[PDB]
Formats: C-alpha cells, sequence, structure tokens
C-alpha cells in the first residue's frame, strides 16, 4: 500500500512543538524521489540515508512528527544540536536516521495581530531524552518557595505561545517542520 | 533572600586565567536561566554567556573558545572561567537570571571588576600646577601610578568647598593620570597655604605636595 | 545582531518635570523589550518588561509602551532619585542573546554655565624626567558639551591630549573638564606658545587661554 503522506504535509493544522504529533504509518512503498524534488520545501536534509534511495530499502514502521516553530528554530531539527526546541520540545538523536523536511508557512499560520495557537516549552529542569515528548502545564518552580498551581514570582507558566504576525521576520515567521525517522 | 552575591574579581595579566563565582540566594541556579554580563568601564552592557536548566551552554561570538560557564548544584553558585584575556576582557562583571517574557532580567548581581593589565604597583608622581595671572585656581597633578585608586585631599580635608577631584585616565603607557583642582579666592594666596594630600594604598604612597605660585 | 538605539544621548530634566526617552530596533522585536535604571556604581534595575509592564516594586510614575521596532519609557513625574542612566534591552533573540541600547543619562537640568578656563604649565621637577605635561581647566559649567582644542603655536593638536570630565557637582550641578596634553621634553622645546581654545554654548566666543614657555 501507499504511504499516506498527504494527511502529513497537507494537514490543515498542525500540532504546537511541544506537544508534537507523531503518525505511525505501516510499512508502505512512496516515492521519495518526488518529494525530494519539490519547490514546497524550503529544508530537507537527511542523515544516515540519502532521499533517493529511500525507495530501495525497507523497514516495519515509519514515524511522521509533524509541529510548528518559529524560522531561527529550524536548524535545531538536527542531530546533536541543542536550544530552547532541541532541549525542552523536539529531540532527535545523536545516531538519527532519517530526514528533516520543513517549509514557511506564513501564509498559513500567521494571523494579523498575532497567532497565538502554537506554543513551546520555555522552562524545564533537564533536557529532553531523544524522542521524548513532554506536555505538562504544571507551574515551574523556580525557587525554593512551591507554587501550589499559582502564578507569580518564582512560578511560571511553562509554556509561551508563538507571536505569529505576516510582519515578522523570516526566522520569526512560522515553518511547518516533518521529520521521517525509520525503523527496522 | 533574592540575593547574588559575587567574588573572584581583580588583576590579571593578558593572556591568563580568571574564575568568577555568583553565589545564589532563594533563586535556585540549575533551575533557571543564568548569563553572564560585562560593561566595558564607560560603555554600554554587552551579554557574554548562558546556561540552561538543562546544562545547554551558548556564548557570545567574542568570548568563544575562551570562556567557559559552569555551576555547582550543590554550592548554588554560578561560575564563569575566563581564558586567554586580552586587554578587551576588562570590564565589570554582572550574573543575573534571565526570565524573557515572564520578568526579563529582573535580579542582578552587585558585579565584580576584572582588570587586564600587565605592570606592577608603581607609585604616583605628584606635579604642582602653580596659578598664572576674577579669582584663581591651583591644583595637583597625580601621574604614572597603577592600579586605581588615589585618594587626594587639600589641607588634611579642611578644605571641601571648590575642589574638583577628576577621574583617572588610562594613558597608554598603561599607567593612570589623575587631576585635582581647587578655586581659591585670589587675596588669599600667600597668607593661606595650600596642601594637596595623595595616598596610594596599593603602592603604600603617601606624599604631601606643597602649592605656590613662580 | 538586532541593534538598539537610544534617543537622547543625555536628557537634561528638572525635577517634577517629565523624561521621556526612545529606543529603536534596528529589526521589529514585537513586545520583547526591557527598560533598566542603573545608579553609578550600582548594578541594573529592571523597570519595565514586555514593553509596557511594570516590574514588581516599581513606582506608578515609571511606564513603557511601543512595540515592534519603537519603544518608549515615560517617567511621569521625575523625582531626585531616578537621575541615572537608562537602558533598554531586546529579547527577541532570547533563546540564546539579547542586545542593550547605548544608555541614555537624565541628569538635573540648570541654566547654562560658562566655563572658567585655567591654563597650568609642566612644573620644573617633571621636566628633570623626560616628559611635559600641559595641563587646561574648564571649571563648572553647563552642559556637558564642551570641545577642547589644543593649539601649539596655533596648530592644532590631535591625538596628543586625554580629557576627564567628573559627574555633575552636589550644589551647582555643574560640570568639570581636565585635558592633558603630555610630550617629550625634547619636543616641549621645540615650540614657544601653548594655548588652549575652549568651545561652549555659555560662551559667544572660543576664549583662548595661552602661556609663553619661559614668562
Ligand atoms: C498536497 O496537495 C497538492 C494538491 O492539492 C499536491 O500537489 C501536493 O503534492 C500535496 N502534497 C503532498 C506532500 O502530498
Amino acid at each position: 500500500n501507499l504511504c499516506p503522506f498527504g494527511e502529513v504535509f497537507n494537514a490543515t493544522r498542525f500540532a504546537s512543538v511541544y506537544a508534537w504529533n507523531r503518525k505511525r504509518i505501516s510499512n508502505c512503498v512512496a516515492d521519495y524521489s518526488v518529494l525530494y524534488n519539490s519547490a514546497s520545501f524550503s529544508t530537507f536534509k537527511c542523515y544516515g540515508v540519502s532521499p533517493t534511495k529511500l525507495n530501495d530499502l525497507c523497514f516495519t514502521n515509519v514515524y511522521a512528527d509533524s509541529f510548528v516553530i518559529r524560522g531561527d528554530e529550524v536548524r535545531q531539527i538536527a542531530p546533536g544540536q541543542t536550544g530552547k526546541i532541541a532541549d525542552y520540545n523536539y529531540k532527535l538523536p545523536d545516531d538519527f536516521t532519517g530526514c528533516v523536511i520543513a517549509w514557511n508557512s506564513n501564509n498559513l499560520d500567521s494571523k494579523v495581530g498575532g497567532n497565538y495557537n502554537y506554543r513551546y516549552r520555555l522552562f524545564r529542569k533537564s533536557n529532553l531524552k531523544p524522542f521524548e515528548r513532554d506536555i505538562s502545564t504544571e507551574i515551574y518552580q523556580a525557587g525554593s518557595k512551591p507554587c501550589n498551581g499559582v502564578e507569580g514570582f518564582n512560578c511560571y507558566f511553562p509554556l509561551q505561545s508563538y507571536g505569529f504576525q505576516p510582519t515578522n521576520g523570516v526566522g520569526y515567521q512560522p515553518y511547518r517542520v516533518v521529520v521521517l525517522s525509520f525503523e527496522l | 533572600q533574592v540575593q547574588l552575591q559575587q567574588s573572584g574579581g581583580g588583576l590579571v595579566q593578558p593572556g591568563g586565567s580568571l574564575r568568577l563565582s555568583c553565589a545564589a540566594s532563594g533563586i535556585t541556579v540549575s533551575v533557571n536561566y543564568m548569563s553572564w554580563v560585562r560593561q566595558a568601564p564607560g560603555k554600554g552592557l554587552e551579554w557574554v554567556s548562558l546556561i540552561f536548566a538543562g546544562g545547554s551552554t551558548f556564548y557570545a561570538d567574542s568570548v568563544k573558545g575562551r570562556f567557559t560557564i559552569s555551576r555547582d548544584n550543590s554550592k548554588n553558585t554560578l561560575f564563569l572561567h575566563m581564558n586567554s584575556l586580552r586587554l578587551e576582557d576588562t570590564a565589570v562583571y554582572y550574573c543575573a537570571r534571565d526570565l524573557g517574557p515572564v520578568g526579563a532580567t529582573d535580579y542582578w548581581g552587585q558585579g565584580t571588576l576584572v582588570t587586564v593589565s600587565s605592570a606592577s604597583t608603581k607609585g604616583p608622581s605628584v606635579f604642582p600646577l602653580a596659578p598664572s595671572s576674577g579669582t584663581a585656581a591651583l591644583g595637583c597633578l597625580v601621574k604614572d601610578y597603577f592600579p586605581e585608586p588615589v585618594t587626594v585631599s587639600w589641607n588634611s580635608g579642611a578644605l571641601t568647598s571648590g575642589v574638583h577631584t577628576f577621574p583617572a585616565v588610562l594613558q597608554s603607557s598603561g599607567l593612570y593620570s589623575l587631576s585635582s583642582v581647587v578655586t581659591v579666592p585670589s587675596s588669599s594666596l600667600g597668607t593661606q597655604t595650600y596642601i594637596c594630600n595623595v595616598n596610594h594604598k596599593p603602592s603604600n604612597t603617601k606624599v604631601d605636595k606643597r602649592v605656590e605660585p613662580k | 545582531d538586532i541593534v538598539m538605539t537610544q534617543t537622547p544621548a543625555t536628557l537634561s530634566v528638572s525635577p517634577g518635570e517629565r523624561a521621556t526617552l526612545s529606543c529603536r530596533a534596528s529589526q521589529s522585536v514585537s513586545s520583547n523589550l526591557a527598560w533598566y535604571q542603573q545608579k553609578p556604581g550600582q548594578a541594573p534595575r529592571l523597570l519595565i518588561y514586555g514593553a509596557s509592564t511594570r516590574a514588581t516594586g516599581i513606582p506608578a510614575r515609571f511606564s513603557g509602551s511601543g512595540s515592534e521596532t519603537e519603544f518608549t519609557l515615560t517617567i511621569s513625574s521625575l523625582q531626585s532619585e531616578d537621575f541615572a542612566l537608562y537602558y533598554c534591552q531586546q529579547y527577541h533573540t532570547w533563546p540564546p542573546m539579547y542586545t542593550f541600547g547605548q544608555g541614555t543619562k537624565v541628569e538635573i537640568k540648570r541654566t547654562v554655565a560658562a566655563p572658567s578656563v585655567f591654563i597650568f604649565p609642566p612644573s620644573d621637577e617633571q621636566l628633570k624626567s623626560g616628559t611635559a605635561s600641559v595641563v587646561c581647566l574648564l571649571n563648572n559649567f553647563y552642559p556637558r558639551e564642551a570641545k577642547v582644542q589644543w593649539k601649539v603655536d596655533n596648530a592644532l593638536q590631535s591625538g596628543n591630549s586625554q580629557e576627564s570630565v567628573t559627574e555633575q557637582d552636589s550644589k551647582d550641578s555643574t560640570y568639570s573638564l581636565s585635558s592633558t596634553l603630555t610630550l617629550s621634553k625634547a619636543d616641549y622645546e621645540k615650540h614657544k606658545v601653548y594655548a588652549c581654545e575652549v568651545t561652549h554654548q555659555g560662551l559667544s566666543s572660543p576664549v583662548t587661554k595661552s602661556f609663553n614657555r619661559g614668562e
């Protein structure tokens, strides 16, 4: 059977990076050589495998992760990277085997006056394990005084909303990301 | 309480090493974004480095490969290891907790000064400034000394009104140069004696110089 | 980096009046901007964050506004404790870094005051060492903007002097300038007339105080 990639890339709404979606696909066939030469993708970097020879390999399941970040944070979706996204939102392994696809979505995810639906994790006591998802909204205890779920001093909501306006810079404009990882 | 007490600053030869400390109170270093900000004397503020609560470290392009930020959760103290120092790195270094859009950079350290130079503690040289031809003015010249500071008073502190002690200037010879003047009525010139009292605690130099016209 | 430009560099205001400070970003920083007050010899203190939110414990006379590339700090009624340096800071690049403005100095306003210019030739105890330091003094003037031109036989001296300004005085709120012209003893006798031109707002014409070597 064919890989339902149209439901992932051409999806109308993407998830926030702190709650990145994952689509588990069950051993299908797809023309990966068609997706590479598509001008819709401004970022397409594969690690451990070449984009053209993907149709020449087999696997048990291919995982399709999807989220939205700003332009400057696209460089973090790569093995051995650090930052607010790579540490507290989405982390790829150092030995990552797959591809990183991204495209500008200012015409889709930016609203005049700001689209604040997409969020990211700003505070976390430790970095994320590879392919880990942290969706907890517990109040971040920055000091020694506990918070009791009440925002205030030394008590911060661990998430912050992206300010996606059409007039923002490309590094701050929304970029939809899709990561393909394989399982042998 | 909420406190960021610093230590570790001082004089360091260009190229050497120096480690700064930032003891934290009430604020947990291992749970916050902790940065290092330096301010060149007479210039703006410059961000140097930053460590994440998760252990990630980032540095500015002007200190990359030479500086190293670290922390100790047991002592709850932020650190900054400075290697290969030059005349650039001479500044007052601050440590602060950052909150971004949730409170900006609210709490700062009191600041510790880092001076990078290659000169021993040379004693000053006090030269008089005699008045020439409404009111007159005279003063002393404290030249070629190191390091800061030097305390200059007139008549052992008995002459307060009309005195201006200028800040030192770092001349190209590595040493400092300070000026201290005082305007007095032209009448009481031969009757009232004027003696500037220059003290240099680093070099242990105390000199009293008489000022009188030619 | 995103460049932050504050205007004016110095703001002379009387107590009780309103002080307005601007800060322009080279690129859009949305509302990610903070304001700080720094008194001499003290660490900075946060006043405004999020372009407009007052920090805890900051008096109501402080208020911030603006977005994207233009921001403003307003002190509705300036108090004696508010005279200090003020810095803006963008943190839209906070995921790693952040940039500050060059700073705005808020100082007590007063009437224009002309400087009393004095010139001091080098002492004899110094000439025996090999250097000759000519000193020119500008005392109790306002504003701080004052140009000192060193003329040696009516030849402008560049790269030869170092100036030094004091803080505002506690009673008259004026400044004092100290420019020092240092040169070798050998080059001290190659010339004759050592002058010191002074241009200031409180001077209808540039005032010059000179002397002759040996008079
Ligand atoms: C999305 O749909 C368009 C047609 O509406 C198609 O040309 C494009 O290839 C699709 N994208 C993917 C990734 O299949």
